[PDB]
RNA sequence: AGGCAGCUCGCGGGGUAGAGUGACAGAUCGGGGGCUCCAGGCGCCUGGGGCUUCCGGUCUAACUCCGAACCCACGAG
RNA sequence: UGGGGCGGCACUCCCGCGAAAAGAUAACACGGGAGCCCAAAGGUCGGCUCAGGCGGUACAGAACGCCGCCGUAGAGCGCAAG
RNA sequence: UGCCCACCCGGUCAUAGUGAGCGGGUAACACCCGGACUCGUUUCGAACCCGGAAGUUAAGCCGCUCACGUCAGAGGGGCCGUGGGAUCCGAGAGGGCCCGCAGCCUCUCUGAGCUGGGAUGG
């Protein structure tokens, strides 16, 4: 059954925090995502400077953390209950991606408190993959995959209704 | 006004490269031959290789190989009635006939 | 492609196979190359020579002929097998006439103690003078001592390392623990001809 | 004891006249379709502006995806 | 030096065009520059891909960070032009 | 045998390229399973590296069809140059004749991967 090779799998649930500056907020944001995910985060450098919004090249303005197999699903099972109705059909692209934002971090159904550190918002990105995607990201003899093998929007919805019982 | 006599003056189009010859050196099969003394070559400047590059006045001329110094060759060329010796890197040479 | 302003890259560069910036340096300096390639199941070694119409092979060696000519029994693309193929390649090259050669890694990453450096070291012991830095492989990897230790930890996960191969169901008695002992009897077999 | 002011054959070099503009950079005249704002008239109509798309037209000493006649290097006759 | 003067510098050097598809070629011809800057903006080795646009994301907006698609160069390479 | 078909190293570097859809593997090429160890991710065994082998022809890879790209041949159409000559024409701009040579664009039709060195299959 070749259909086993066309199966949809979960991959790379990424959490992003954009504070928009550098200093006195990153560390507490760094501490915040330290315990939500359980893994060490990374600061993200800014792109070309703008001289307004306060961003400049090489200045760490955000914190991100990447989760993979068997821990991505567990982390997704604890952030989804906050926004079960927030997930919409319009937020799905045509290649197997979906993203949703968290306005307030303590809104999560978890053990969140309100210490002196403060409150932030969160963004979560979910990437849907099929077996054989290694051909785009390997070092030697790398190639491209057709739209035939890509995950479509319609089947990406099913992977959310199943294994997660999400609305809309 | 008289013209500036730099090394690469009046070479806007001699040192062009056609759209299908651009990029860091394409032809390696010409570099696999080792010219011996007494061979005939054609001085063809390669605009993208900037080492051991001859002068505009010698482009398209036919020289005779007379020796080797390092990885570059000593080529004897005629300009008018004068003999001139050049030291040319092999990326700026093609065999004649 | 979009028309008359588009330049097509080299065929082997499009396929992601050849690095022409390194290949340019070899041709200028007229190197004789020792080319240790790898694949998912075997290891290939060739000793080449430049020519106008395409590279001329001076010697060749494949890992499939370790099992069909000298009774190799372990995996065909692990570190002990990389050493054995390199040793065989050096013997063929030296007998063919060449005594020195230049390593050609290709697009592989030169990691210390890896399989590519194992192939180079094997050829050095065979007698081929390949210039090398003082940062080659490690000597406990060539005999497969690291594999045996992993097999010797069968006590917890109740599974030995060498599960039966594609056709080893009724033909091959895999014994991962006694791998280093099996190494030298094969090595002594190719060392004599 | 060879030489080259000329020609032929062989093998190479070149971006001029011309020609193009959806092949780069600039200029330059009209039409059809789609989207938007503003103004006028009774949701519609008319005008101006901006973007996109398609069709045709005019140019270049300091434009070129192209490209003659012609000139030149070397070998033999 | 289209008399000399006043002006300018075509009085040293570099790029395009004049320049007629080898070489050489003038104008008080046209369009412009240099008289320095950098201990890195120099040497080497490794990894990566740029401008611009599209889809999904709180504050987020044409333009902050994240997840994807396209992109022959439409970027960058100290400073003129090639 | 065989010859050609993949693979490793290439030459030529679009007649060879790009996208879409389809066809083909019990070996080979891959995706694929896992991380004790060499090595590794400014987080992530994703990538690199190491050890493997259950599964699959769905990707890659190879071949076929169709769209555009590209190189040619043929045909319709637009534009047009030049070395030598004359007590040739013309007020000049330019033009005609004699001897010697050509070129560019756009439509339509028809084709379009060749090849050198070595280990698996037919």
């Amino acid at each position: 059954k070749e259909n086993v090779m066309r199966r949809v799998v979960l991959d790379k649930v990424t959490v992003n925090i954009g504070v928009g500056e550098s200093g006195e907020r990153l560390q507490k944001a760094y501490q915040l995502v330290q315990e939500l995910t359980g893994v060490k985060p990374v600061y993200t450098k800014g792109r070309k400077s703008i001289r307004e919004f306060g961003v400049r090249k090489g200045a760490p303005i955000g914190v991100k953390a990447t989760l993979r197999r068997q821990a991505a699903v567990e982390f997704l099972k604890k952030v989804l209950p906050a926004v079960n109705f927030r997930l919409k059909q319009s937020s799905f692209d045509n290649y197997g991606n979906v993203s949703f934002g968290i306005a307030e971090h303590v809104l999560i159904p978890g053990t969140r408190y309100d210490p002196e550190i403060g409150i932030f918002g969160m963004d979560v990105a979910i990437t849907l993959v099929r077996p054989g995607y290694r051909t785009m990201k390997r070092k030697r003899k790398k190639a491209s995959i057709p739209r035939r093998h890509r995950v479509t929007k319609e089947e990406a919805i099913n992977f959310m209704k199943e294994n997660f019982n999400v609305t809309i | 006004v008289a013209r500036s006599k730099g090394y690469r003056s009046k070479t806007r189009k001699l040192l062009e490269k056609k759209v299908r010859e651009k990029g860091a050196i394409p032809k390696l099969s010409l570099l696999m031959h080792d010219y011996s003394q007494g061979e005939y070559v054609v001085v063809k400047i390669n605009p993208s290789i900037h080492k051991g590059m001859p002068h505009r006045r010698y482009h398209g001329k036919v020289g005779l190989v007379v020796g080797k110094r390092g990885k570059a060759y000593e080529v004897k060329v005629n300009i008018g009635d004068k003999e001139r010796v050049l030291i040319v890197r092999p990326e700026h040479l093609i065999p004649f006939n | 492609t979009q028309g008359p302003n588009y330049r097509i890259k080299f065929r082997r560069r499009r396929e992601g196979k050849t690095d022409y910036y390194t290949r340019y340096t070899y041709v200028i300096n007229n190197a004789i190359r020792f080319v240790p390639r790898l694949t998912n199941k075997y290891v290939i070694v060739s000793v080449s020579k430049f020519d106008q119409k395409g590279d001329i092979m001076i010697a060749y060696a494949h890992s499939i002929e370790l099992v069909k000519k000298y009774g190799w029994k372990g995996d065909t693309n692990n570190t002990p097998a990389a050493y054995l193929t390199g040793y065989l390649a050096g013997l063929r090259a030296v007998k063919s006439g060449v005594k020195a050669a230049v390593s050609d890694i290709g697009l592989f990453v030169p990691v210390k103690g890896g399989r590519i450096f194992a192939v180079i070291k094997g050829a050095i012991d065979a007698g081929l003078k390949v210039p090398v830095g003082d940062l080659g492989k490690l000597k406990d990897r060539v005999n497969g001592s690291h594999i045996s230790a992993y097999a010797q930890k069968l006590k917890n996960e109740n599974q030995e390392l060498y599960n039966k191969l594609f056709s080893s169901y009724i033909q091959r008695g895999l014994d991962p623990v006694l791998l280093p002992q099996h190494f030298e009897e094969v090595l002594n077999k190719i060392k004599e001809n």
